[PDB]
């Protein structure tokens, strides 16, 4: 029937309003935000060429660092930063092809579908070795905004990443299954994280990169030991706020 | 008839005779509660600051196309001298928390055609897009002086030179305007109403805002249907807005910003 | 436009950067010199209370538009821009079904009573200005005269009072 | 707020209607009609050059008669009338100056401010001698429309004005204070008096001066004895009817 | 006994505090402000050389005007003002002598002794003719800040001052006693009047004479008729606020 | 001992260890009631304005004599930028009504001698007396930059040239300083206290003040006994003051003054 869209909202009708029909609703709850995001999606990749018992040193190789910034949003080395920082845009890895892979790390599924302005959740991380060679790796988890501590070994032949009280994981041997998984709590000093854009600066002299919020992440993952590892994120107890537009899709 | 509406705020009052009601974003209102992140007792209930600040926004011509828009960064749009006591108090405080009560005005006639989308959006990019230059403190939170085109924001706008832009398919400041209607809004249809009334609560990444670094809310007026009229009809069609900060609370009193 | 006295002011399809009309709030304003309010006030020493400024839109039914009626208390002089005017007491008048707008100049004074007249303006005889601005241009379709006339009237408000009977400065009728 | 003046009346508002304000009303009653008009205002002047013990004879000298028509409205000799009649307009005394005094008598304060069409009241009259020479005068009051009785003395050396039953006053001597005051009741045959204009004639052949009502006064005052006397009117128990425009004032 | 004046106040002692003595208090109330100021004191002088039946015209003659500004504080023609205004200082009448009379009008007793910043009261005015010649005068009282109305006569040979609804007095004849007295209410728009200084301006462009408050008086008295008249003020229901220093007196 | 006193006001706090108590002028306090002469609801209870504003006043040297003084016009002394939110709010309002809570500070030593009279006076002449020029808006309400001598005010100071001054025996701005002690005050005796605490209510010729034209209150510091000290003792003796507007209420919101 008639209505007035200028009001800001119109009724949600079913066939019975205008015609001789009945509602046809069937129970369903797979559309709940918590359920939808509570599943692992590829969100990053990591690579290391140094052994376990050595000093961890930030490195890049064909767009792959040996450390990661835990955030579904695009992250990568920004303007020669020591470690990956959150990006404001995505770029192709190749300077020619004009086709993916991208050089930036992110949860494609989150970026392509995040119809909200802010979000809150815990993060379940999964780290998998890309080949079947027996794993031998040490990973260090650093809470959001905490010191990276990229120091020297304090003792000979020991993994420097394990030389911390920070949560760290150590997997090695033919009894293992070449993967690691764990869940970390929301650690940002912010109440909720911006899911897409942050209309502001992060410092008092407004010199930072406009668009990036301060400490908008779940911490970082530093890795040492041989191999390339893919990373998955699973959003636990996911909560979203303020509906907003989805990424535009080219017209068919 | 039931479309005549008056709204008082301090020593100001808006009046319309074609209202379609007031839309409350998220069905919430800023109640004026003090931020639990501040120990100092906030300064609040300042009547001289809880009023409507009216400003001219833009001229609507036949040249504007669907989705061309004007942005109004908040609270910055009122952080200037014309922000009265709201401004003078804001400039002398480190933090500010508030909602917004807004009415945008625009009249034409029974013989004009066209429509605008009036909406409020949190974390809506207000930076300048007519350059590849990094946004700065004095260029990031300004009320648009000219209508913004729409094409250059669908996939965002990277602050990089034109040749690099080729290898940058998407920027986080992207705005799929085809869905701008998902933001708390109202429509100003020339045949129906000459005013839109909105109100949104306080939302942000934290309890209260260090406003000097962040414009969390943005009032946006975009055309949905281009302006049309025949020879003889009034050609000057302008858009205005009355903006009221809802129960603003201030913390961290200090010397003023310049 | 020829310095003749008329009961209205004009407005059209534009928004001037200056007020359409400016009335100094004094029962002594030459602007209200022949209103019943001033005629009576001339025979009293002091007043107190609200003042009602009634505006009646006489344009066509097809004409629309919005005005910003502002009352600026003294101390910082007359408002020079819309930005300044809207920083004081104001009401936005939107045209439509109802033809008139009843605007009240609140009684804001350092003293309980204010003088009806004066030799030279003092803080007890002059109380600021009432200016009406064009918020949005008067808008209309073809076949409608560009100029609309807004009738202007004044009177004491609900809580308005006068006191102390006196004789005003005599003059020769003409 | 909005309203519609075409109705014939709009609301009397205070600051609270449109703004966050309070009524600021304070009790006051000096605006009451009765109170406002209950005070003496100069309304006429009289002059006589004949002694007390003589026959009263109507005279004029530089626009001053020795008798008065009791009415706040303009009065003066009209078209060689024996005694002053109510005028319809005010004229300057001087044919040149274009400045007052006027040749017509009236209560300037009443003429300049009479926002009503009709009025009702009693009249308190005050008569004062313009100089300090000992007074010696006789005044005769003649009710509205009653016979003037401008007859001869019936007895030698007596004031003819006192030769009546009409109310009359006689003041003389160094013990007096050169003035006279008294109050008379409304005596017109009309229920209420026209305060400004009377849209009609006073006789059946409509030959009178259009604009002047019949017997619209409080009577007359005839005076004999040496001197010039100023007259004041005080409107007792003043009642007014039908609001109407005030005299126009030149634009500043 | 000991005390500490820095406190801002010390005790009011009697002989019994330090010595073997008794209080010696006796009831007395002639020190009450209301009683003290409730008596007539010379406060002004007026002079006129024009007759009663004439047009009043502001004039000055050897420092005496024919009109007065009702205020105990110094008043006089200021910078060629039409009528007397409140002064900010007192000047000798003679340019040589360096001795009084002063050219300014005031209640010497009030100026020399007004140990308060603000005051409130009604004013009883007394006007006396300086010689025994029979009086014949008209006085017009104009409320604080009301129009002076220095207009022409509207009728020939009448005192223009009496041509008003303003309170006016008319005394004449050998039965009178050459004086006039009456009481007027406080009419200023100010709540209380400044008794000595007003640290501010009276207009919005701060161009007035700093030190003089706006409308700080009890109105004015205009007089016509022959003679010189002395004026007295009596402060009825006198109330004072905020104690302050008295006028300094030369050291003996 | 019982002379240690702390006083909080907003985000400020004064502290002294030699107080002799707080003197309340007229035994009254400004309660913050709205002026009955204004219909508009006043702006009040602004925490950011109800605090202590501290400023340096003058240097006390051996050259000052009894009754030489420094004047602090109110509210003007705080109408400048350093008046914080009290100032920024005041400048944007036609009227202001308030009382004052003040503490003047000045320390020396057990070996120094001298005393000051600290008092508040209503309608106390603050105009410049080092000229015969008429006081103006920008010269009448300024905090004294130099100590004022005393002789030229006993009989007042007429704004007339030196030769006319001869025939002008008395001016209404006279101040018989021998009785300055009749004003609400306290004494700062170097041997006793280093601070004085006063508070006065709102007094004026009317309900609320058009402050732009009137400085109704004046804080005055006058020396009673000249400063003395021997060779070796600290020579720099300075006077300071913490001024707090007590429950200020504002009416007549408008654009700012310049």
């Amino acid at each position: 029937g008639v209505d007035n869209a200028e009001k800001g909202k119109v009724s949600d009708d079913n066939a019975s309003t205008d015609f001789v029909a009945e509602p046809v609703k069937l129970p369903e709850n797979q559309t709940r935000v918590s359920f939808f995001y509570d599943r692992s999606t590829l969100s990053s990749v990591l690579q290391s060429t140094s052994d376990v018992s050595s000093k961890f040193t930030p490195s890049t190789a064909k767009n792959l660092q040996n450390s990661i910034l835990l955030t579904p949003l695009p992250s990568d080395i920004v303007n020669n930063s020591v470690l990956p920082e959150q990006e404001r845009w995505i770029s192709f890895a190749s300077p020619t092809t004009q086709k993916p892979p991208y050089k930036t790390k992110q949860d494609w599924n989150f970026i392509m579908f995040s119809p909200f302005t802010y979000y809150k959740c815990d993060l379940e991380v999964t780290l998998s070795k890309n080949d079947r060679e027996t794993i031998s790796s040490v990973v260090r988890y650093v809470p959001c905004g905490a010191p990276s501590d990229l120091s020297d070994q304090t003792m000979p032949q020991t993994p420097s990443l394990a030389d911390t009280r920070d949560p760290h994981m150590w997997v090695v041997g033919q009894g293992t299954t070449n993967q690691i998984s764990f869940v970390i709590p929301y650690t940002s000093p912010l109440s909720v994280l911006p899911s897409v854009w942050f209309n502001g600066f992060s410092n008092f002299d407004n010199s930072s990169r406009f668009g990036v919020a301060p400490n908008a992440d779940f911490g970082r993952l530093l890795l040492q030991g041989q191999g390339t590892f893919s990373v998955h994120y699973r959003y636990k107890k996911m909560r979203v706020f303020c509906p907003r537009p989805t990424v535009f899709i080219p017209w068919p | 008839s039931d479309r005549v509406s008056s709204d008082t705020a301090g020593n100001t009052a808006t009046n319309t005779q074609s209202t379609v009601g007031r839309l409350f974003g998220f069905g919430q209102r800023h109640k004026g509660k003090h931020p639990a992140s501040c120990a100092d007792t906030a300064t609040d209930k300042v009547l001289a600051a809880e009023r409507y600040y009216t400003i001219k926004l833009a001229s609507w011509t036949k040249t504007q196309e669907s989705f061309d828009h004007i942005r109004v960064p908040l609270p910055h749009a009122l952080a200037g001298e014309n922000g009265g006591v709201f401004s003078s108090t804001l400039r002398r405080h480190y933090l500010c928390k508030c909602g917004w009560r807004i009415q945008v005005q625009c009249n034409a006639s029974q013989f004009h055609a066209g429509s605008l989308l009036v909406f409020m959006a949190p974390e809506f990019d207000t930076s300048n897009h007519s350059t590849e230059v990094e946004p700065r403190a004095d260029t990031a939170f300004k009320v648009d002086a000219n209508w913004q085109k729409h094409a250059q924001i669908l996939t965002g706008h990277a602050y990089v030179n034109t040749t690099t832009k080729v290898n940058v398919p998407l920027a986080l400041n992207h705005q799929n305007f085809w869905q701008w209607t998902t933001y708390p809004h109202q429509i100003l249809n020339l045949r129906t109403n000459t005013t839109c009334d909105l109100e949104v609560p306080y939302v942000n990444v934290c309890p209260t805002s260090s406003w000097t670094q962040h414009a969390n809310w943005t009032l946006v007026i975009a055309v949905l249907t281009p302006l049309q009229y025949s020879q003889g009809s009034a050609t000057t069609i302008e858009i205005t807005a009355s903006i009221q900060p809802v129960k603003p609370v201030f913390n961290g009193l200090r010397h003023t910003v310049v | 436009s020829n310095k003749k006295r008329i009961p209205y002011f004009s407005a059209t399809n534009s928004t001037p950067a200056t007020p359409l009309v400016t009335y100094q709030v004094t029962l002594s304003c030459s602007c209200m010199a022949n209103s019943m309010l001033a005629a009576v006030a001339r025979n009293f020493n002091q007043y107190r209370g609200s003042l009602n400024y009634l505006f009646v839109f006489t344009g066509s039914a097809m004409t629309k538009g919005k005005f910003l009626i502002s009352y600026t208390p003294p101390g910082a002089g007359e408002p020079k821009t819309l930005d300044q005017a809207m920083q004081a007491t104001y009401a936005i008048w939107d045209l439509g079904l109802n033809s008139s707008y009843n605007f009240t100049v609140p009684f804001i004074s350092p003293t309980h009573y204010r003088q009806t007249s004066y030799n030279t303006p003092t803080i007890t005889s002059v109380d600021g200005w009432l200016t009406v601005w064009q918020l949005t241009p008067l808008t209309y379709p073809l076949g409608v005269p560009n100029d609309s006339h807004i009738l202007t009237l004044v009177s004491g408000g609900d809580d308005f009072t006068l006191r102390m009977p006196v004789t005003f400065t005599k003059y020769v009728p003409q």
